């Protein structure tokens, strides 16, 4: 025998076995790993070489975006570092839900009404959008009580958020008891009895509190995440004990 | 070692045990009480590969097989070499997945978001156990489950098919087929939708949700929407394994001849025969 | 629990939209007509439907290799319509049964398979060529297209190609229910098990990882439709917390993450990969490869397992033994 | 549509390969109890007298044997293969030498037969052996019978439908498909591989890449071949009632040592013996038989796998009357 010898007689599947793995490793680390990092990068305190040119879109309604947004992130002084190891969680200055962090933060989306093919607003109530209706079948819910995590009615429905595009609503308008006020909720934080909304994501006193819209009969994309964002906070700082194990 | 927008979500919470003990993060990686246990039942099994291949001919990890006791052992326990280690290493594999399953939990609550992904999760676990634990407790011995070889399990597979004649007629198995043709096609028609309305190309503008509608509407005369895709491939893909798993289980338990005979319900019925 | 990832508790009802295209439009047919029980799980707009001569083409192409393979199945039966019935599912159309080469072969033996087939591949072209021009008419990118076109590339490797390379039309697929998965069995086994087909196994994993990513990616965005993670286009083009939940949600879990824009890169890869993957392994199979499992035991990659009843010596290599 | 468990599974591979046997219980028995009516071995006699070969007038074949042994041989045969209708199946009563019958000289080529399957086929029968009733059954007419065309049913004591007749065309692929294991494999496996030589088997290659000059154009055997050895196998698996792996680990059908059972190697023998039987003792049996006994082509009934096993790895479940009937075979 031969120092550097091997067993394998060459043959064509073999040479396209490597060039096929080859060609695997090629697409995934150089290039579909290099397009997962074009938001959120570079990395913070308290990468570089294998990032992309940021990628410039030309939006439907005039204007460019170049990605990733330079926009800072705002909700900083709002957490501290209990401690040194960069692995602990932090913890809120204040009241979390008010202050929109944890499960509470909203993205830094734009302050802008996002918009149908054809330059409408796109997500508004039926008292604007008179041409949609609900289906014969369902429940109208215009009228009915809010009933909130602590079995307390919170507010009447007023209205229903349509989305124009796509022929969806996403958001119920109700009259928050004891104020002169609107709130907006996300229908997935609803449940949608014949005789009620069940709420179970926040208590009755926490709707005086839900996100105020700039404007009555349309919202903003950055105003939709804030509306959305609270809801989710109530999951984890509604009580206490809902931050707490089940241990 | 944080995303630019990461640091807002990084609160103590969420947890299912444990209280805030193991609430914390090593690198990217969430801990939690179920990460230890996850690195536990890791660095059991691994181990007990390692002790087993070192007790058996070769050490290129592709030629490893560690497979599972003679049929005469039934449900009792087997000696190491003969198919103890393939015990050990089963259940050290449910406790790395139930614990992986359980950690998406607590990453899920910690975010105030949905627990689909763990629950979809649960699938992929059901029919392991379905392959190591059900069906093999129906038949009376472990010896009926798959080896845990990477080439090896391969011919489990085959040899089980050719058990019953042809297993392409499997009733269940053509259920399941179906799911896994009309999911890959469906992540492709997803995939590539979205794709073109971000980059129609030539600098020319981004387009729209009804650009979306209008482009299946013309092409099948129906489009099922943003949301619902997104339901559907959950469905489609979950249903491989739901359906695949009645196919699996009736294969000895409650079918012993060939699968193609089976269609004698229909084939043999009395006024065409 | 957010009941709306489940079902639509209240469906709402507008003016049917219209996105116009650079041509076409006066080719869309048909009155939209709403279905409640549909609207609960997605949209309930069934309709309109686009026509064009590519439409139009491929329905022609299609109905006349289906009336063909139907014709030979009745044939199959002696035209008992309650036999045809009960026998469907055995009953097929096949390519030659005898060695012609690629000599076209007579009619009663793979004549009529040849003639589904070229009419089934130019009902395939007319629709990819659907695909295509309805996405450039809407200013859309074409990369539906360029997978579908991974699809039909795989149909013709088991249809013609691999024939042609072989040089024998008796390789082909036959058109019936199980007449065409009775074909897998007999491939594999003239060919030497294809689970020792490496491409086979790539083919396989980009499957059963198209299954994993479509049930993570489906479970993630109904994880964050509270947030509007439905609508991907403006997460793309405006990062909102839905997406940034959705990656820190893999980050914690995996260790790294996908944005909302690659995540579907990742899926239209491992799509296209599976077509790919089953193309190149067809390609390969008779030209350059007679035995998968022995050319694996060229390579040293084949596995093998102690006896369990006796070893057993081929009959036909022993001294004094029969033909 | 479905067989309650317990299954009864067997190991016939390395733990682990999921090799072996799947056996609904009820099934095993209802074969049993059929094959439990072989009939018992007739008392044993000592061999007292003179060779009938100088006592009787027209015995070519048990000339050997003593006249009474030769009238327990009359009996077993009688009891085996004509027992309604007794020793007059074959026999004038008038000339007990008289070959007037067709049945008689049927039966002596069958005595010739028999004896050269436990003399010629023990890597087969081994010492087991076959008796007339192994595949008789009790009836001049085996209940188990192939013909150059596929006829149901099977079991010829079963009635036809009007569709199951040979002579309804709209019926072949069932009756196609009830010999494949209900398959729908386009290939008549009997007259393809059992009836002769002429074709083989083996389909798959025994080199890694093509062989140039085997590989192209009309020089390479049709896939068609494939499919055929394939439901050769299905119909060679519900013959025996068992599955691919009782014979074979499916890792590679093509190899022997360990990927092959001894079960299989016996297999190989049986498929000898069978185109043995068929080529020079039953196929020109038509020239003695009855129009009635005739397939479409003229031709006589003949044997596949099921003729002997019924749905059985051994037939009748390994009873053997070897020993009891030595005049059967072996001969030295
Ligand atoms: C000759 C043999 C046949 C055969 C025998 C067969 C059998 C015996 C069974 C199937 C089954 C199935 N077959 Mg199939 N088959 C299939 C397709 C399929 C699948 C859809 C289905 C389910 C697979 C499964 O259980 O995964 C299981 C996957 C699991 C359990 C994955 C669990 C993952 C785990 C939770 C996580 C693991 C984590 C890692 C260890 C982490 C490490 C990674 C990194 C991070 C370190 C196709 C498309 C074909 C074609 C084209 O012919 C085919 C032909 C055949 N099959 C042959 C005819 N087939 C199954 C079925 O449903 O049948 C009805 C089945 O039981
Ligand atoms: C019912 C039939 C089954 C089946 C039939 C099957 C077939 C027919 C084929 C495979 C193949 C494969 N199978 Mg297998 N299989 C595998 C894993 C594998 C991989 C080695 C490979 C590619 C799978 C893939 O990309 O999926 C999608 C997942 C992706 C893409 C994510 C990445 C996963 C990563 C590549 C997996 C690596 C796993 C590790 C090698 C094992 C863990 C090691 C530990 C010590 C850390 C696991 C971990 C399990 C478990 C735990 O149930 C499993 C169950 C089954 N397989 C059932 C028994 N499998 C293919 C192969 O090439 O094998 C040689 C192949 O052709
Ligand atoms: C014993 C038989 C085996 C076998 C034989 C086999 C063969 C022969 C081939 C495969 C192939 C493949 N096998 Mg496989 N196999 C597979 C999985 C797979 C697939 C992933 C892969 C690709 C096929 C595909 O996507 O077709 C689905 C997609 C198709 C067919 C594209 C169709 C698109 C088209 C445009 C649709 C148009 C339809 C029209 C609208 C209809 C009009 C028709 C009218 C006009 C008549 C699994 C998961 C298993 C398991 C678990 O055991 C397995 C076991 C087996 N396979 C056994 C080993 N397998 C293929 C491969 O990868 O080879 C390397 C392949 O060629
Ligand atoms: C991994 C990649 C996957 C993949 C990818 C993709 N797949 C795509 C695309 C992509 C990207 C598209 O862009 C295209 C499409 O548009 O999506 C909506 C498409 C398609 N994938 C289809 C089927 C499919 N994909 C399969 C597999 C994979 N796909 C793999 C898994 C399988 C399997 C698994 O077998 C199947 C069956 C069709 C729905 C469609 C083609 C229609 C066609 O080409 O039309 C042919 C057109 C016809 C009109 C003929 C049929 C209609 C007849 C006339 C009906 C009437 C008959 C009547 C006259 C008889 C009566 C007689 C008498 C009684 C009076
Ligand atoms: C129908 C539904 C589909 C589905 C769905 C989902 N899938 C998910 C999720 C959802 C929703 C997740 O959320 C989760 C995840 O995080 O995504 C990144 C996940 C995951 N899917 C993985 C593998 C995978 N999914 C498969 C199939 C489907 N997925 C089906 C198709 C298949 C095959 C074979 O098809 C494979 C191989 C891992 C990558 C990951 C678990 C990691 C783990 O559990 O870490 C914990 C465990 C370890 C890190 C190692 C454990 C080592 C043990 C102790 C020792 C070895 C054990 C032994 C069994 C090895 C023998 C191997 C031998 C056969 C060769
Ligand atoms: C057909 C299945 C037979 C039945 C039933 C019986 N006999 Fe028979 N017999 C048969 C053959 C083919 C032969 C010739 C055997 C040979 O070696 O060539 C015989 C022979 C006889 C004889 C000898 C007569 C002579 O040649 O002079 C006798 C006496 C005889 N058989 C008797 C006999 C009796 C009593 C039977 C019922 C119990 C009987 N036979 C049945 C074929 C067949
Ligand atoms: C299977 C391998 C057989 C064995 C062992 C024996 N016989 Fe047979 N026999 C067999 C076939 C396939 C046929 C043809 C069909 C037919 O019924 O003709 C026969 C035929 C006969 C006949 C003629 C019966 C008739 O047509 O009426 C006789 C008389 C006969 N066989 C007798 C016989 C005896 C005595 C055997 C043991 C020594 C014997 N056969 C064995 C198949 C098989
Ligand atoms: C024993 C009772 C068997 C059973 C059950 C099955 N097979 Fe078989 N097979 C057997 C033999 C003796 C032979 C060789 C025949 C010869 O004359 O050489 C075969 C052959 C095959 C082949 C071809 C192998 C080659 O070298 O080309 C294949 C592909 C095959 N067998 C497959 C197969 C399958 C799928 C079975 C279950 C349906 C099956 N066989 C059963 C013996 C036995
Ligand atoms: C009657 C003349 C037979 C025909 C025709 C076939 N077989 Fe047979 N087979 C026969 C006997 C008497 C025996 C028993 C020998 C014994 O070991 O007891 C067998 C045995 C087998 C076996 C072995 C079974 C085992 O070891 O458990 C196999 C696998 C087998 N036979 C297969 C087989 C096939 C495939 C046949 C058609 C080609 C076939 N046999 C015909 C009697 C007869
Ligand atoms: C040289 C000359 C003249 C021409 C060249 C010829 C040429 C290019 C030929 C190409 C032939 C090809 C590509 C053949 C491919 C054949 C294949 C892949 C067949 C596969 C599957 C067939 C199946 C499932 C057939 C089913 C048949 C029926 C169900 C009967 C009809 C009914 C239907 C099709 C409706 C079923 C619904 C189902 C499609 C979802
Ligand atoms: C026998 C031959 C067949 C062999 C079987 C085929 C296996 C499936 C094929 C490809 C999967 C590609 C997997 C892609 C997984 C992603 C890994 C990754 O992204 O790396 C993380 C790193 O941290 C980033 O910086
Ligand atoms: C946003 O994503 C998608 C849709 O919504 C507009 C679809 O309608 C469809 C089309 C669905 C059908 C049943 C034609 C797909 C594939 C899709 O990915
Ligand atoms: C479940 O089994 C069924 C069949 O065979 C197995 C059919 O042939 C058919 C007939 C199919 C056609 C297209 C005539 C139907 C409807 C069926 O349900
Ligand atoms: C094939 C019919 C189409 C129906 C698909 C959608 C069904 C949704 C209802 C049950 C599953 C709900 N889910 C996916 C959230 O678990
Ligand atoms: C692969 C061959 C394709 C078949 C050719 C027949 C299809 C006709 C297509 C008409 C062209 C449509 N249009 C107007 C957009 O050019
Ligand atoms: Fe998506």
């Amino acid at each position: 025998m031969y120092h550097g010898a091997l067993a394998q007689h060459l043959d064509i599947a073999q040479l396209v076995w490597y060039a096929q793995w080859l060609v695997i490793w090629t697409v995934v680390l150089l290039y579909l790993r290099r397009e997962d990092r074009r938001e959120g990068y570079p990395l913070v305190e308290p990468q570089v070489y294998e990032l992309p040119y940021p990628k410039t879109f030309v939006l439907p309604h005039g204007g460019t975006v170049t990605v990733p947004r330079r926009r800072p992130e705002t909700r900083e002084l709002k957490l501290a570092q209990t401690d040194g190891f960069e692995g602990a969680p932090l913890q809120p200055t204040g009241n979390p839900l008010v202050d929109a962090v944890g499960p509470a933060s909203y993205a830094e989306r734009a302050e802008v009404v996002d918009a149908t093919v054809d330059g409408k607003a796109k997500i508004v109530p039926l008292r604007v959008a008179t041409d949609f209706s609900i289906a014969e079948g369902d429940v109208d819910p215009r009228g009915l009580p809010v009933v909130a995590a602590d079995g307390v009615e919170a507010g009447t429905v007023t209205d229903l958020w349509v989305d124009r595009s796509e022929h969806y609503f996403r958001y119920l308008e109700l009259s928050v008891a004891g104020s002169a006020r609107t709130a907006l909720i996300p229908l997935g934080f609803c449940d949608v009895k014949k005789d009620k909304i069940v709420v179970t994501s926040i208590l009755s006193e926490q709707f005086a509190n839900v996100p105020r819209l700039q404007s009555r009969d349309q919202i903003t994309l950055r105003e939709e995440d804030k509306v959305s964002a609270y809801y989710a906070g109530g999951l984890l700082y509604a009580t206490p004990e809902r931050a707490e194990s089940l241990l | 070692a944080l995303l630019s927008f990461e640091r807002k979500y990084r609160v103590r919470g969420g947890t299912l045990i444990g209280g805030d003990l193991f609430d914390f993060w090593v690198g990217p990686y969430f801990v939690g009480f179920f990460g230890v246990s996850a690195i536990f039942f890791i660095f059991l099994g691994v181990s007990l590969i390692g002790y087993a291949a070192s007790q058996g001919p070769t050490w290129d990890p592709f030629a490893i097989s560690i497979n599972p006791p003679d049929l005469k052992y039934g449900l009792g326990a087997a000696p190491l070499l003969e198919g103890g280690f393939w015990q050990a290493i089963t259940v050290c594999a449910l406790g790395a997945f139930i614990s992986w399953m359980l950690r998406e939990v607590e990453i899920s609550r910690k975010l105030g978001i949905g627990w689909h992904v763990p629950l979809a999760f649960c699938v992929p676990i059901f029919m392991f156990c379905v392959l190591q634990v059900f069906r093999p407790l129906l038949l009376g011995s472990w010896g009926h489950a798959f080896p845990y070889g990477i080439l090896s399990h391969l011919d489990w597979v085959n040899n089980f098919g050719y058990q019953y004649l042809n297993w392409h007629y499997n009733p269940g198995h053509m259920s399941s087929v179906s799911f896994l043709f009309v999911n890959a096609m469906a992540l492709g028609l997803h995939g590539g939708l979205i794709l073109s309305v971000a980059n129609p190309g030539d600098g020319d503008k981004v387009k729209t949700a009804e650009h979306e509608n209008q482009y299946f509407r013309d092409v099948v005369g129906y489009s099922i929407g943003a949301l619902s895709i997104h339901r559907l491939g959950l469905f489609l893909a979950s249903n491989i394994f739901l359906t695949g798993a009645f196919g699996t289980i009736a294969s000895g338990p409650f079918w012993t001849r060939g699968w193609p005979e089976w269609w004698g319900w229909w084939l043999d019925i009395p006024f065409w025969s | 629990a957010d009941y709306q990832t489940i079902y639509t508790q209240i469906q709402a009802r507008g003016p049917h939209i219209t996105v116009s295209g650079e041509w076409g439009d006066n080719d869309r047919v048909g009155k939209p007509f709403y279905s409640y029980w549909l609207g609960k799980i997605g949209d309930a707009q069934i309709g309109p439907i686009y026509l064009g001569a590519s439409g139009i083409a491929a329905f022609a192409f299609g109905s006349t290799a289906i009336l063909i393979i139907l014709f030979n199945m009745a044939a199959e039966v002696h035209f008992d319509p309650l036999q045809f019935f009960r026998q469907f599912f055995w009953l097929g159309l096949y390519p030659p049964k005898a060695q012609y080469g690629m000599g076209i072969p007579p009619l009663h033996d793979g004549g009529w398979w040849l003639m589904a087939g070229l009419f089934m591949t130019l009902s395939l072209g007319s629709w990819w060529i659907r695909v295509y021009s309805r996405a450039r008419a809407l200013g859309l990118g074409t990369h539906i297209a360029w997978n579908f076109a991974a699809a039909i590339f795989f149909v013709l490797c088991i249809g013609c190609i691999h024939p042609t390379l072989v040089g024998s039309w008796s390789e082909g697929v036959p058109f019936g229910i199980w007449p065409h998965i009775d074909w897998l069995t007999a491939f594999s086994i003239r060919y030497g098990n294809f689970y020792y087909c490496p491409w086979h196994g790539f083919s396989i994993g980009f499957a059963y990882g198209c299954g994993l990513l479509f049930a993570a990616h489906g479970a993630t965005i109904l994880a964050v439709a509270r947030f509007g993670g439905d609508r991907e286009i403006e997460q793309i083009t405006d990062r909102g917390t839905a997406v940034e939940r959705a990656a820190l949600f893999w980050r914690w879990t995996i260790g790294f993450n996908a944005t909302i824009e690659s995540v579907h890169r990742w899926g239209w890869f491992f799509s296209l990969m599976v077509m790919v993957s089953a193309s190149v392994g067809i390609l390969l199979t008779g030209t350059f490869v007679d035995n998968w499992y022995l050319w694996c035991v060229k390579h040293g990659a084949a596995p093998d397992y102690p006896a369990y009843l006796p070893a057993t010596p081929d009959p036909a290599s022993l001294p004094g033994a029969p033909k | 549509c479905f067989e309650p468990p317990p299954a009864t599974t067997t190991q016939t591979g390395f733990r682990g390969l999921s090799m072996g046997e799947v056996l609904h219980p009820a099934t095993v028995k209802a074969k049993k109890e059929r094959d439990a009516q072989y009939p018992p071995a007739l008392a044993a006699v000592k061999a007292e007298g003179p060779p009938v070969s100088q006592v009787y007038k027209n015995v070519k074949v048990l000339g050997n044997l003593t006249e009474a042994e030769f009238l327990r041989t009359m009996t077993a045969i009688t009891e085996w293969v004509s027992p309604q209708e007794g020793c007059t199946y074959c026999h004038d009563e008038n000339n007990l030498a008289s070959e007037a019958k067709y049945p008689y000289v049927v039966a002596r080529r069958m005595l010739e037969m028999t004896r050269a399957i436990n003399t010629n086929w023990t890597q087969h029968v081994a010492q087991t052996g076959v008796t007339c009733y192994t595949c008789h059954r009790g009836t001049p007419l085996p209940p188990y019978v192939r013909y150059l065309e596929p006829t149901l049913p099977l079991n010829n004591r079963e009635t036809p439908t009007h569709v199951e007749r040979v002579e309804t065309r709209s019926g072949y692929v069932v009756r196609l498909a009830k010999y494949t294991a209900y398959s729908a494999l386009n290939y008549d496996p009997f007259t393809m591989f059992l009836a002769n030589d002429k074709r083989q088997v083996r389909v798959v290659p025994q080199t890694a890449l093509p062989l140039v000059g085997v590989s192209r154009g009309k020089e390479r055997r049709p896939l068609s071949d494939a499919y055929a050895t394939f439901a050769l196998m299905m119909s060679i698996s519900d013959s025996l009632g068992t599955n691919c792996t009782f014979c074979h680990n499916a890792q590679t059908f093509e190899s022997w040592g360990k990927k092959s059972t001894p079960q299989r190697a016996i297999a190989w023998w049986g498929i000898r013996m069978v185109r043995d039987l068929n080529m020079n003792y039953l196929a020109p049996l038509n020239a003695s038989l009855p129009a009635s006994r005739l397939g479409r082509q003229g031709e006589a009934p003949q044997a596949d796998c099921r003729t002997c096993h019924q749905g059985v790895t051994k037939p009748l479940f390994g009873a053997s009357r070897l020993k009891d009937y030595p005049e059967l075979g072996p001969i030295k």
